[PDB]
RNA sequence: UCUUACUAUAGUCAGGACUAUAAAGGUCCGAACGGGUUAUCGUUGCAAAGAUAUCCGAAGAACUAUGGUAAGCGAGUGAA
RNA sequence: GACAUGAGUAACAAAAAAGAGUUUAAGGUACCUAAAAGGUAUCUUAGAGUCUCGCCUAAAGCUUAUGGCUACGUCAAGUAACGGCCUCUAAGUUUAUAAUCUGAAGAUUAUGACGAUGAGAAAACUUUGGUACCAACAUUUAAAAGUGAAAAUUGUGCAGGAAGGAUAAACCGUACCUAGAAUCUGAAACAAGUAAGCUAGUAGAGAAUACGAAGGCGUGAAUGAGAUAACAAUCAUAAAGGAACUCGGCAAACUAACUACCGUAACUUAGGGAUAAGGAGAGCUCAUUAGUCUCGAACGAGUAAAAAGGAAGAAGCAUGGAAUAUUGUUGUACGACUGUUUAAUUAA
RNA sequence: CUUGGCCGUUAAAUGCGGUCUUGCAUGAAUGAUGUAACGAUACAACAGCUGUCUCUAUGAUUGACUCAGUGAAAUUGGAA
RNA sequence: UAACAGUUUUAUUAACCUCUGGUUUACCUGUUGUUUAUGUGCCUU
């Protein structure tokens, strides 16, 4: 459950390390795995995104428990995302870390193909 | 209050459904025959038996 | 808005309420009878029956659980695991009896009741049933089906039963306890 | 399920008022109950206020049947149903759906 | 509003401030006694 | 913790029946002590003359008693011998117009002070068991348990009659290991001689029976100098 | 006493009159040399 | 006999810490004590100025007690 | 002035708390009994007490003041274990005297008198000016040790710390209450306020914090018994997020105390800043012991001795274990600073 | 006039800080100006923290409600 | 034919606790300080 002012760990090679959620796009309820958000970059890593940039992102794993049809429930130790463009495709080229398997049913194929492991 | 309540309206509030209900759930004690409340013990025989079991036991 | 209450709170705090029930049960096992309010007699009933169940267990956990319910255990534990354990050895539950009575305090007019240990030396239903049978024999009246039903209730699990009952009846008759009683054949003609 | 006397938050979803910023004794209260003289100088009918809640008939529509066991005498329906356990409910074919096939209606009568 | 000005008050100050000798031995005190005597007061002081 | 006794019959070490509950008399519940089997014990580690005389003071209005080793009492005796019996019942000090000597016990031996220090111990211990553990007066005699906490405390202060009875008991051999005995262990034992001086001859009758080793006299040394004449019965 | 210095181990109860009461008839805190004897009964005033 | 100032005679300030001192400081942390910062409650109140928490000073220009002096044409007292 | 209405409504909620037996007196009912009486049971009014539970506790306890519309059998030559009266004086007062000033009233100076919150021989028997002084602070001292007073000794700092007199038992006070349970002030039986001493023990540096032995209390029906809706007050916990709340982080939460621990920036009036910041340690068991202490007989043993002690060990999710001490940092304005103020809406 | 211009801080600055000034209407003991230290003064920012909020929920006590006992008040031209 | 595999989102109203969480003041377990009761309890001849 991501909302305004929530901090997330960006796990793509876009240049961002810590981003703050500014808007939940396409809905009023708090964002979960597979939802689009607008973020503001607060920390970088050392056409990369710099601190203060405003980009769109996709929640790839949350700390709130996410239930599935088969009764299984997944939970991560952090909230993470990957930056995207208004077109919907990723900005980076490689993702380091596990992502939520809920990205499959929300039409995020490109984010999954570059994801090493899914949970 | 904006006005003094009249005699008609205060009597309504005091009497309409505020009558004291008569107690009809009464019966007699099987040991002495005095009037008692239903599903209750006789207060006369209670104290008398309570004292009878205190002297000889 | 929330859930219904599990039990009566009796307008008290958690610690106070617990101590209240322990005192009612401590006084019950000490005197075999207590006269209090009906709501208190009904809350101490569930705790008194659960304490007599511990008396019928053989583990040490039960001996420590009974010690934690009474307030003078060193003085009452021998009676619990002694006289009381032998009394209710063949009775499957229902060791207590609550009987509504008139208000114990007339100031408040609070509904009162008597909590007693069945088959005990101060069983009120055992005595009331004896005074009824004593009146019937002294007045040559036929006992009702409800009197016979109670005669069997207060003599089935008792130690001697009928022998103790007939002795209570004989005592009341010799003491003239039924003197001044109203014959049931004259109840229908009395307006007071 | 009955709820007894319910306030305005539970009975109508009122938001309530603030909690710390100076609010005085009005954290769960309904606030204003209407407009001034220009609106009737009265509380209008249908005004949402505290009151009893629940213990009313409630219908859930379009619930499929997943299991049918005659020995146990149960009919397992998907979703939730109004009331507590042990309460009687009325089950009937959905009104917003087509009736069951004619071959089935006649097979049951047979 | 009124205040509790008699809190901690002592009776040694009452006799010094309003006692009989405080008045018979002064020029203005004699007037007080003579005024209260004319009115018929029993309590002329303290 | 505390352990109260019950008013049951028990044996006595004295030669008399100090109480109606006494079963037997002159019973040896323990072998003789180091000084009991000694013809002349002496004050080994005490001042010269200490123990030859023992004084008893009482409140002439309320009955509170105090035991002393010297001819005078101080504020220590009141703090250390008077327990709390209630509010307004324990005096904050000793008032000279209310406290008077009750009696003085003098032993025949003028250098056997150890005998007196023992008699003093048994007296203070008995008094402690009168103010506390008074099971013999709860339902009998004064019936202190049938009274209010106010009247009860006023009766616990009246220790004068009890104190006189303690003397007749302690001087008769009461107490385990009291030096009023004299065991020869040739085994023959006897009681030591003593003298009790009274300001009021009538006070010596609070004891139902006195031993044969005690002689009674009227007048305590020092009272005649204060112009306090003693009270005699025969006039 | 074996150890006499002030900091020595304290094993005594420093509340001497603990539980003692003349109005409640609590009894004596310890067993005395006159505790197993019947309390002498005087003649009342 | 409230209160402001002054005056006389007295009393009180757990414990710890730093500082040049054993004791030299309108020093430090913090009870008693003395204040009354903030918030809530209360507002026909328990109270015509209270309750709870929080906060400030706490060897000093400190606090407190019993007495005394100064007030009503001109103004007594006033760290105002 | 009487009597209505609101209304038989609010209120009888200091976040201590009650439960079950027993008993005395007087009186009211029912029955036994009709020779009254007495007995049994019950109720009303006014009390008492037992067992259990809880609350207060450097108090809501004990002993005493100021005071008192509570009540009058409260008893003293003096010290131990006592004040007044009486002697002496301070601040001051003075319808005393003298002198002086003054529209009268009066005022002033001196003397006298009066005036405690101070000073007053002896007793467990008794009747000059540092050769100093008895303000503060510190130190030392009744010899087994420790602790708290009294008095004295010595010293320190500047703010430089009274006066006077001497040195055979009268009269007055003495009861009760001390503010959480019937008494003082607050219009009162008010959750406020008021002086002194004592005020168990464990544990601590401590009068902090927690428990609480004794004692008292858990109110004069000025209440009691139920039920546990909304809502209010006072609290407790909380998924994910973490100021998005709001005039404003108001309120709440985080943090916290301790160690003779490590370490600590800019700047600076060189004192500070600073307990900066930021880290480490902690309870239980145990190896080990230079001296002290204990036991046995230099030596041996011992923590049923105080302490020391280690990179030792055990168990648990967790050993600042419960309670007690409310964040850190940064840039400005104003005022140097500690202080003071509109008693009771403004504390700056 | 005015949210003065510029810079920093904010995803967004009528705020805060720095800086330039033609300052309706700054100014030198009605003192001018800059630091250390101090502040329950006022303003702004960061970190942490949290039911302040997203968005409330459950639980506890006391009241609220019912029975018994006692028994007010403001108010009231008269009222179907 | 079988088998296998795939077949919207947002918002809103209401009901409902199977699941995921929150709550748990008479449930179980562990644990600190202190008090009370009961039982027990040192060495040596
Ligand atoms: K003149
Ligand atoms: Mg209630
Ligand atoms: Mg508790
Ligand atoms: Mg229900
Ligand atoms: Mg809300
Ligand atoms: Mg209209
Ligand atoms: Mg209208
Ligand atoms: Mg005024
Ligand atoms: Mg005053
Ligand atoms: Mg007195
Ligand atoms: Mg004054
Ligand atoms: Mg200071
Ligand atoms: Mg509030
Ligand atoms: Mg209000
Ligand atoms: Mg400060
Ligand atoms: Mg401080
Ligand atoms: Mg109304
Ligand atoms: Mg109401
Ligand atoms: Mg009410
Ligand atoms: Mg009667
Ligand atoms: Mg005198
Ligand atoms: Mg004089
Ligand atoms: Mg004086
Ligand atoms: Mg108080
Ligand atoms: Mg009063
Ligand atoms: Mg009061
Ligand atoms: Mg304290
Ligand atoms: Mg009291
Ligand atoms: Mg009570
Ligand atoms: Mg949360
Ligand atoms: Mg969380
Ligand atoms: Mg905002
Ligand atoms: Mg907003
Ligand atoms: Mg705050
Ligand atoms: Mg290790
Ligand atoms: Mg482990
Ligand atoms: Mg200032
Ligand atoms: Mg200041
Ligand atoms: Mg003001
Ligand atoms: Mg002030
Ligand atoms: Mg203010
Ligand atoms: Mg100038
Ligand atoms: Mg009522
Ligand atoms: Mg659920
Ligand atoms: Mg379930
Ligand atoms: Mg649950
Ligand atoms: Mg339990
Ligand atoms: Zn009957």
């Amino acid at each position: 459950m991501i909302q305004l002012k929530t901090m997330l760990n960006c796990i793509d090679n876009s240049g961002a390390a810590l981003v703050e959620c500014a808007m939940v796009v396409g809905q009023k309820r708090h964002a979960s795995i597979g939802d689009r958000i607008v973020v503001v970059v607060q920390k970088q890593r050392g056409t990369k995104v710099k601190r203060g940039d405003i980009r769109h992102a996709v929640v790839v794993r949350t700390k709130q428990k996410v239930q599935r049809r088969d009764g299984s429930v997944v939970r991560f130790d952090d909230n993470a995302c990957v930056l995207i463009n208004k077109a919907g495709d990723p900005i980076g080229s490689r993702i380091n870390g596990v992502v939520g398997q809920e990205l499959r049913k929300k039409k995020w194929s490109k984010i999954l193909s570059m994801a090493p492991m899914q949970a | 209050p904006k006005k003094k309540t009249s005699h008609m309206k205060k009597r309504h509030r005091q009497m309409a459904g505020k009558a004291l209900k008569d107690v009809t759930h009464l019966n007699r004690c099987p040991a002495c025959g005095n009037l008692k409340r239903m599903h209750h013990l006789c207060s006369t025989c209670l104290g008398k038996l309570k004292g009878f079991m205190d002297r000889n036991g | 808005a929330g859930a219904h209450v599990k039990y009566r709170h009796l307008s008290r705090s958690s610690a106070h309420r617990q101590a209240l029930l322990r005192n009612l049960v401590t006084s019950l096992i000490k005197n075999e009878t207590i006269h209090t309010t009906y709501p208190k007699a009904k809350e101490a009933q569930r705790l008194a029956e659960k304490l007599i169940t511990l008396s019928k267990r053989d583990t040490e956990t039960a001996r420590r659980s009974a010690q934690g319910i009474l307030y003078t255990p060193d003085q009452l534990l021998p009676k619990l695991f002694g006289e009381i354990r032998e009394r209710y050895a063949n009775r499957p539950g229902g060791y207590t009896r609550v009987l509504r009575t008139e208000p114990k305090d007339q100031y408040s007019q609070a509904p009162s009741a008597i909590l007693e240990l069945v088959d005990g030396p101060k069983d009120m239903r055992f005595a009331m049933t004896a005074a009824t049978v004593a009146r019937d024999r002294e007045q040559k009246t036929e006992s009702t089906d409800l009197t016979k039903k109670n005669m069997d209730k207060v003599t089935r699990f008792r130690k001697d039963g009928m022998r103790a009952f007939e002795d209570m009846v004989a005592s009341l008759r010799d003491m003239k306890f039924t003197a001044g009683a109203i014959n049931p054949k004259e109840w229908k003609k009395l307006d007071r | 399920r009955g709820m007894g006397f319910a306030g305005g938050m539970k009975r109508h979803g009122f938001a309530g008022q603030e909690a710390s910023h100076g609010n005085s004794l009005n954290h769960r209260t309904i606030g204003s109950v209407g407009g001034s003289q220009g609106s009737g100088s009265r509380v209008l009918p249908g005004k949402k206020m505290p009151g009893r809640m629940g213990a009313q008939q409630h219908t859930v529509q379009n619930l499929p049947i997943l299991m049918v066991d005659n020995e146990l005498g149960i009919v397992v329906v998907k979703g939730a149903v109004a009331g507590h356990k042990g309460a009687v409910v009325k089950v009937q074919d959905a009104v917003k759906k087509a009736p069951p096939p004619e071959e089935f209606v006649e097979a049951t009568k047979q | 509003g009124p205040r509790p000005t008699m809190s901690g008050a002592t009776r040694l100050v009452q006799k010094r401030r309003h006692g009989f000798l405080s008045r018979v031995k002064t020029k203005n005190g004699q007037k007080t006694l003579k005024r209260r005597l004319a009115k018929g007061r029993l309590r002329l002081s303290a | 913790s505390t352990h109260p006794t019950t008013a049951i019959p028990k044996p006595t070490t004295a030669v008399l029946k100090t109480s109606p509950l006494a079963e037997e008399t002159a019973v040896e519940l323990k072998s003789p002590s180091r000084l009991q089997l000694k013809s002349e014990p002496g004050n080994k580690g005490n001042p010269k003359g200490h123990g030859d005389r023992i004084w008893a003071f009482h409140h002439i209005e309320q009955g509170q008693v105090i035991y002393s080793t010297k001819p005078v009492i101080s504020h220590q005796h009141l703090i250390r011998q008077q327990p709390f019996t209630g509010k307004n019942l324990v005096p904050r000090k000793i008032r000279k117009d209310y406290w008077r000597p009750l009696a003085m016990i003098e032993l025949a031996g003028k250098d056997q002070g150890a005998v007196g220090r023992s008699v003093y111990q048994k007296l203070r211990e008995f008094k402690k068991r009168h103010e506390l553990d008074w099971a013999n007066e709860a339902e009998e005699g004064r019936k202190l348990m049938h009274k209010s906490k106010r009247e009860r405390g006023q009766e616990l202060n009246d220790q004068k009659p009890n104190s006189v009875a303690d003397m007749a008991a302690v001087l008769a051999g009461a107490g385990k290991g009291n030096l009023m005995w004299q065991v020869s262990r040739l085994v023959k034992r006897q009681l030591r001689r003593a003298t009790v001086y009274w300001t009021n001859e009538q006070d010596k009758f609070h004891a139902r029976e006195w031993s044969d080793n005690v002689s009674h006299e009227v007048g305590i040394p020092g009272e005649a100098e204060k112009k306090r004449m003693p009270i005699r019965m025969s006039s | 006493k074996r150890h006499k210095y002030p900091t020595a181990r304290v094993t005594r109860d420093n509340s001497k009159q603990r539980g003692e009461s003349a109005l409640r008839k609590s009894g004596t805190r310890w067993k005395l040399s006159v505790s197993d004897e019947p309390l002498p009964e005087p003649v009342p005033r």
